[PDB]
């Protein structure tokens, strides 16, 4: 149809553009690069490009496809790992067979030749069917069982036909449902445009802890399937991993990994990594690739793609959310998302909000933040899942004022803000105590009351200690440790034994890769004992300077309580935890005699 | 890069700090130069009590 | 077996020459009658003098193409100048045989030797690596330096910057990791060394004659210029060229790596004047700055530098890259070293407090990062404590800096034994482990055998972040 | 007068090392980096305006 | 706000107007007069956000002849934490007062984390006194912010010179403002403290300082109020 | 030819314009305003004038030139007063008799009515020639005595006819050289760019010391004739003694001062110091003035003539470089160009990135520094030469944070830093020795190792001596002298006596103005061997006191070396220092038993 008029940048201008609507994806150039129609100057219509616009001449085609960015939604879907624009990039390395991506491949998102076993649902031939309801199950892989197929949102009708047991491509028809006199047919793939959440039927309330396997986000800052949670640092501050271990290790059905504008190597290493590594969900070690997609767009592809990314992973998401699957979007970073709209803004010339950013980016962090939540499924039978996006937000300069953080704050009930003077010192996960709070821990004393009663109480002392402890060394810093009294001293060491041994956890090492929920609450109890037996002691009479190297055999025990393996199973580290207890109480009693 | 003070920048907040900055300075040289006086005097104890 | 002959370039494009130079401001001359014109296309200006300096399209509006001079504006007539619309991006003509040639800063030999007889004529800025397709970088490359080599491991693929300041001897320990860099575990796939080192590409941009011919004389006492093809863009050449000699040397580096298998460094020194440039060219077009003036496009730009770095599935070959930049006030929050901080696999940190103690090298190991030390590192490749012999060395100097500062404030005798332990540590730390000879190799394994008889002046019980295997195993004299 | 001047010495040197040294990087951050972007931003604002 | 007019003035009904996060409001009025190439304001913002900010505001107060009132109480998310944004700068210049609901007061666990000293009403003044409310409210909300104050300064001065520094009465407002944090400020999320209860608090905690040392209490209402515990 | 459309301040856009070149000078109005096309549209040229525009009118004719902002390079160049943009502001004083510089005064830059004498070289007609070759030598004045005349370095061909010896002004047409057919006219003078450095064969690496005559600078903080350097040029500092010693001692052949924007007194000061400044050597009565040259501006000098006053004066100081002569500009107050670029960014509308300095200030700062470094000229005959830029730095508040100053530190090799406090207590040169770094100590040892073997390692031991006292004297200052031990008394002793009688020059009197390099390096050793004998006699001998009382002798010998007459010979000076070396050496014997 129309042709270019204008290739600045990531932003081109079409001409003869006389029936195209604002986001609409519009094929461009004579190689089909992907973009979507973002303003309309009469019949110009300036449109991004989701490829490498370089090459671009005026006069090249552009058509108009006439829908939104959908996204194919559907099986085959959860194992791979994706582009921005949801192209596969195994099908994409096996097609150019050249290690670059060819700009303007057309690749289609799913396998469409690989025959899904497919088993129908309770509807049958005349059975009223809604959207969202499940008419069949497909076993897409070891760990996702049963890929519940059901019929896209905004489709209803009777059922005529359906598909009896077999197997089948994406392409074969699977059912055929009657509204008014038309009768479309649905397949096992339906697309979806990613502006438009995915509708549910009514979103619940998220009261069930995300289990991210790490212990201060575990103990202090808790993240709740279905929560939103922003973790902001610096470069090199922990963000990617504290993404890839909650990822790899939560308690979530399923997995998207959204690298919107990361190094690849940071991608690369997810695929040589997660397949090497196991889950017990399902009740069998299986490898974790078998639930977790990821959607890649380096730092280096292409920056409209970045906005698409985003959009992709949190439908993808969605979409398993439509399942009952606790699926768990993770954003490396929703910076680059900013970044991709500050540039695309400043080449269209327009709105220079705070520090150069859009006006519009807190609205559609926003809107992309409220995509989540633990919400019932649409229609029957009845499910609920939950999409729980975790977004590391990587502010420029470190700074926590920066606007794309701003933003996102206000909006993510959980801020684990990193800090880059404890990830200088190799202090993991590198979070800031002070500042980071979760507003989750109000609804989860239900969880905790139910499982772990003594875990807030824990949580408030530990947490009680350590800002103790910020302002105690606020004085010694400047005064020095002898205006200290002795349960100042006392406080003091506790908190460094603390902030070395329960906060740290090494991330990659066997016996701190993975810290469960149980063994958290375990050392909670052993550090808060042994800090109120210190105290007790303290206040009974021995002087801490004459106990510290005394009871220094406790003290090292407790620092070593957190090489305890957690594969070693709850009842064989809980028993020991219950031995340290015990010999902290003895050992305690003794030395104050 | 250092030790920030976690402070709004506006500038009613650059000239407080300004101000603040400029009073710990004059602090510092006030207190060193009452420590030389003092250290003066505790010099004198010290040789009179070797004395 | 000639698969290759189907490149079959002999066919001829006669290429426009306009005349129709319509407005020229800044580095940007604007035309107004060209036919078709392509977005990131190759102009020839040809000023009225004779001179021919080389322009790239970089915005077109129907009939309208903003063609931006590299070699600067000056001298652009409107009557009698003309330009050949090539019809093409900017390509870099590319052979093997680039390994010992001085070149300038945009692909013309000045060894004074002929033009690269090329094999191929790759694009600059080539697409981006199919993530898929990379292969995560795993193999320790043994930097000899011992601040970098134990700590802060580079992996051969890492996209490892060196940060600095002016006056700081960065280019010292490049060249120092250019002329000892060698994998930990060599696969001795020549036994006598024929091809197991590594080919090198530097790029200067934006650097004085001395520090560029430093760097030639530096490849030359270590026959590397045999293995070596600068990109030398001087203090004095055009401002809006350093953009394409980074373009120029990663393109000429993804060529020996990918399409002919063979590891290769590659220096891109002061990329913080790579910033400035681009700082320059954005501020031409009045782009929305970002945090301190650079282009909002600053991210993507520099990781397009980078981000062509990094193994690749089915070929051998590895783009090693070491961008040495300078921050400008030795502000590690500036838009220059953060951006680049967020891109890279993390960077080596040279601090200018260590270097005024007169120490060598002055890596502050303590700010320094690298991601791929997580992976190359262990039982298999070096030896299986060295990952929690890091972790402790840097804890143990976190701590003693701590408590210098602490000493500082509150005198020495408030100190606790273990403050005066760690002092200590740090003492002799940055005087027998972080200094070295700047030709002095120490292989990984005798760097962390300094590292254990260093972390022995503490007891083995306050060594918490030492596994307790570990410890146990090596701890010991032996 | 030991203990005077020993609290005296360490006030003096607990300014200049962590007050002094950490207001004025507060006031360094406040003007230089963070008025003069806004200031920045604002002129960025205002040059689009006369385009 | 209009339907808040109809139930008030036109049905004579008692109403209080919530209108949460209306910092998002001023985003919405940046976002659509930064479409509209307008010149902006301070920090992006449009230039007439103080004209369209008070026709949001100023629809509130009493009117002569009807029994109606439109109260309103406007959350503020004030981003980045400080009152000079120019939303909250330009909601200071419109709306009489301001509750300032403060970061670091919640991360010491005070609930609610109102801080008093940027907290402000511009029309306290009047609606307090005898024949409402107490007759000593006027002089104790004054003593109470001047000695809250006198704490928070004391408090920075320990911080920067040792405790030996402050005199008797930074002692005495140190220990008075953290009672005040702890015991007055704080407050269960269903209290509902009644304004007498308060004040018999208030009491209670001013009779820290000696009666010579309550200089902002007029002495009629000292001599009247603070010896009869 | 063209004339002006539209006058708004000083831009003038003119128009029918077409064939001006961007940044070519255009003469404006019926006065001849000189402004240059700082961009060009269709066929209307912005012209930015230099000079106030206040009677532009609509039509008045703007003439083009053909060349960009050029200096006319030739003899007559080497004694005259030069504003920025090269007007004589001598001919300027005498032919329009007002103390003010008219608008549009347009005398020539080099005095035409002077008959210079002419002797051409080896090249006879019908020999090729090339860009810089010697074709003849002008007898400038006595201290210039060959100012060897050059072809331009854009100019090649064959010499068609050329001028016998003889009398010659500089429009005389003095070779005719042909090249494609096409003859041209050469004359005494020939232009250049100033903005493009007068190309070299081949820029070597600059290892030849530039012995300033002050015995700190030649001494300890060395700069290479070649390379660059960086001055405080705040009030008070002591700048004179830099300048004029540079100016009046160094072995520069020529001297470029170059003063952008300096306050109207300043180059009131400078333009009469200049004049009587005399040179010892070279004769005995020629003034400096007969060798240098002045780039003089006041701060309300045209913005232009103020941004393009350094470049004017490294374009003279390259052509005097092209002769063989190591040249040597002394920059005077960097920092007021850095004002004028700002100036002319800012009113350009160019967006300022940092501190409001335009975003191509760094890239402009390295480009001038680099047309330093010795370089073999030009053509043939083969003589080398060298410019140094002595540029001081004058910070807005003396911030020395500002980019300019960050800038030029990071650029500048040598950064002697002057100091007020050094100044207060009259301690002449006023060199703070604590920042005054120089990195070109390393590549001057392949000078030292020549003829002066021991002069590094000397220094070294005289700058750590000096530091540790430095150090030292805090230490005094915590507890009293007493608790030093005898080494860090010798070494507090041995300092003092350095910063009294080496560092601290008179520069005045007649011993020590000119402290050559073999006397500063003789007294070097006689300082250092005090300093070694005192200490290995008392770390092998008795206390510092009886020894310092017992040779208070040798202390002022020592002391009273800064006395020995440079005048009378350097064979003569150094056994002089032998004697008080030798003498040095008993009396330490003596006093040793
Ligand atoms: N909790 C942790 N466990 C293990 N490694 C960590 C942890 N936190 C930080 N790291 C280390 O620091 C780096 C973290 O990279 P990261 O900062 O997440 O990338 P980004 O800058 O994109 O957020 C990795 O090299 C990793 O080894």
């Amino acid at each position: 149809y129309g042709a270019i008029y204008s290739v600045s940048g990531p932003v081109v201008i079409a001409e003869n553009m006389i029936g195209c609507a604002m986001y609409e994806l519009v094929k461009v150039g004579h190689d089909n690069l992907v973009g979507e129609v973002i303003r309309i100057d009469g019949d110009k219509a300036t449109i991004q490009v989701y490829e490498e616009t370089a090459g671009l001449t005026v006069g090249d085609p552009v058509l108009r496809t006439g829908k939104p960015l959908s996204v194919e939604l559907g099986p085959g879907l959860m194992e791979t790992i994706y582009d921005g624009i949801q192209r596969p990039l195994k099908a994409i390395k096996e097609e150019s067979q050249s290690i670059y991506i060819p700009r303007g491949i057309d690749t289609p998102a799913l396998d469409r030749t690989i025959k899904w076993q497919f088993t129908p649902g309770k509807f049958q031939v005349g059975d009223h069917i809604s959207g969202g309801d499940i008419y069949g199950s497909v076993f897409e892989n070891s760990l996702i069982s049963s890929h519940k197929i059901l019929l896209p949102p905004r489709s209803r009708g009777t059922i005529t036909w359906i598909a009896p047991a077999g197997e089948y491509t994406l392409d074969e028809k699977i059912l055929e449902v009657e509204f008014d006199g038309k009768k479309s047919d649905f397949t096992l793939y339906h697309t979806w445009p990613v502006r438009v959440p995915r509708p549910v039927t009514e979103k619940l309330s998220a009261d069930y802890p995300l289990l991210t396997g790490q212990r201060v986000l575990d103990a202090l800052f808790p993240c709740v399937q279905g929560g939103t949670t922003c973790i902001p640092g610096a470069f090199g501050c922990g963000k990617t991993v504290i993404s890839q271990s909650l990822s790899k290790y939560s308690n979530s059905d399923a997995i998207i990994y959204v690298g919107c504008g990361e190094r690849g190597n940071e991608m690369a290493e997810v695929l040589m990594e997660f397949p090497e590594l196991y889950t017990e969900m399902s009740g069998t070690k299986e490898p974790i690739m078998k639930r977790t997609t990821l959607v890649a767009n380096t730092s280096n592809m292409p920056v409209a793609a970045r906005e698409a990314s985003i959009y992709t992973g949190i439908t993808l998401a969605e979409y398993f959310r439509d399942q009952g699957k606790n699926v768990s979007m993770i954003a490396d970073s929703s910076s680059r998302w900013a970044e991709a709209l500050r540039e695309i803004s400043g080449r269209l010339g327009e709105m220079p909000a705070d520090q150069g950013f859009p006006a519009y980016l807190g609205a559609k962090l926003a809107s992309f933040y409220e995509r989540a939540g633990k919400a019932v499924a649409l229609g029957s039978p009845d499910r609920t899942g939950s999409v729980s996006i975790v977004a590391a937000v990587s502010p420029a300069g470190g700074d926590f004022s920066d606007p794309v953080t701003t933003a996102t704050l206000g909006i993510t009930q959980v801020f684990w803000g990193l800090d880059k003077k404890l990830a200088q010192r190799k202090h993991f996960p590198s979070i800031n105590t002070s500042v980071s709070y979760s507003k989750y821990t109000n609804v989860l004393n239900k969880f905790y009351d139910s499982n772990y009663p003594e875990f807030p109480v824990l949580r408030d002392r530990m947490k009680e200690i350590l800002s103790n402890a910020e302002e105690l060394e606020q004085v010694v810093q400047l005064v020095g440790k002898s205006a200290l009294s002795d349960s100042d001293k006392i406080t003091l060491d506790v908190a460094t034994l603390i902030k070395e041994d329960f906060l740290q956890q090494n991330g990659y090492s066997t016996y701190d890769a993975f810290c469960p929920i149980w063994k958290t609450f375990d050392m909670m109890r052993a550090f808060i004992s042994y800090h109120d037996e210190a105290q007790k002691a303290v206040a009974n009479g021995a002087n801490w300077s004459k106990l510290a190297d005394s009871t220094g055999d406790v003290k090292h025990a407790v620092s070593s309580s957190k090489f305890f393996e957690p594969s070693r199973g709850e009842k064989e580290v809980h028993g020991e935890f219950e031995k340290l207890l015990s010999t902290m109480q003895e050992r305690f009693a003794e030395s104050t005699d | 890069s250092g030790n920030r003070e976690q402070v709004f920048p506006t500038r009613m907040t650059l000239g407080l700090m300004k101000t603040k900055l400029k009073g710990a300075n004059q602090g510092y040289s006030l207190l060193k130069r009452k420590s030389e006086a003092l250290t003066k005097r505790f010099r004198d104890i010290t040789k009179r009590i070797d004395d | 077996i000639n698969k290759k002959a189907v490149e079959q370039g002999f066919n001829v494009k006669p290429r426009l020459n306009y005349n129709t130079v319509s407005g020229v401001n800044g580095p940007l001359v604007i035309l107004e009658k060209v036919k078709f014109p392509r977005y990131n296309e190759i102009v020839n200006l040809t000023l009225p003098d004779g001179t021919v300096r080389q322009g790239q399209v970089l915005e077109i509006r129907g009939d309208r193409a903003i063609v931006q001079v590299f070699e600067g504006t000056s001298g652009i007539d409107v009557k009698k100048t003309t330009v050949e619309f090539t019809g093409e991006s900017l390509r870099i003509p590319v052979s093997e045989d680039m390994l010992g040639r001085i070149f300038d800063g945009s692909g013309r030999p000045i060894d004074n030797g002929p033009k690269v007889f090329a094999e191929d004529y790759l694009d600059i800025n080539g697409s981006p690596i199919n993530p898929y397709a990379r292969i995560y970088p795993e193999e320790m490359i043994s930097t000899g330096v011992s601040a970098i080599d134990t700590m802060n491991s580079i992996a051969r693929g890492q996209k490892i910057p060196i940060f600095s300041a002016s006056g700081l001897p960065h280019n010292e320990i490049a060249a120092q990791i250019c002329r000892q860099a060698g994998l930990v575990r060599p696969t001795k796939d020549v036994h006598d060394g024929h091809e197991e080192n590594f080919s090198i590409v530097f790029a200067a941009m934006g650097v004085n004659l001395e520090t560029a011919r430093f760097f030639k004389q530096d490849f030359e006492e270590n026959g590397s210029l045999e293995r070596t093809s600068l990109f030398l863009n001087l203090a004095n050449d055009p401002t809006i060229e350093r953009i394409i000699t980074p373009r120029l040397a990663l393109t000429t580096a993804e060529y020996l790596a990918y399409q002919t298998e063979r590891h290769v460094l590659t220096i891109l020194t002061d990329m913080s004047s790579y910033a400035d440039a681009l700082r320059e060219v954005s501020a031409a077009r009045e782009e929305v700055p970002g945090r301190r003036g650079y282009p909002g496009y600053m991210y993507t730009d520099l990781s397009t530098i980078y981000e062509r770095a990094g193994r690749v599935e089915g070929r051998n070959g590895s783009i090693t890259q070491i961008p040495i930049l300078t921050m400008p006030n030795d502000d590690i929050t500036h838009p220059i070293p953060d951006l680049t901080g967020y891109i890279t696999e993390g960077q080596i940190f040279v601090d200018r407090q260590l270097h005024n103690k007169g120490i060598y090298p002055p890596i502050n190991v303590l700010p320094s990062l690298s991601r791929l030390m997580k992976s190359a590192i262990g039982e298999g490749m070096t030896r299986k404590d060295h990952g929690d012999v890091s972790n402790q060395l840097y804890a143990k100097y976190a701590i003693g800096k701590d408590a210098a500062a602490m000493k500082a404030v509150v005198g020495e005798e408030a100190l606790s034994i273990e403050d005066k332990l760690s002092l200590e540590f740090l003492e002799k730390f940055e005087k027998t482990f972080i200094t070295q000879g700047a030709y002095e190799d120490r292989t990984v394994f005798e760097s962390l055998d300094q590292a254990w008889s260093l972390l022995r002046i503490y007891p083995k019980e306050m060594l918490n972040r030492i596994s307790p295997k570990i410890l146990d195993e090596f701890y010991d004299r032996a | 007068a030991f203990i005077i001047l020993d609290e005296v010495i360490k006030v003096t040197n607990r300014r200049v090392n962590a007050i002094e040294h950490v207001i004025i990087p507060r006031t360094e951050n406040t003007i230089a980096y963070i008025n003069s972007e806004l200031d920045e931003l604002d002129r960025e604002e205002f040059y689009r305006l006369k385009k």
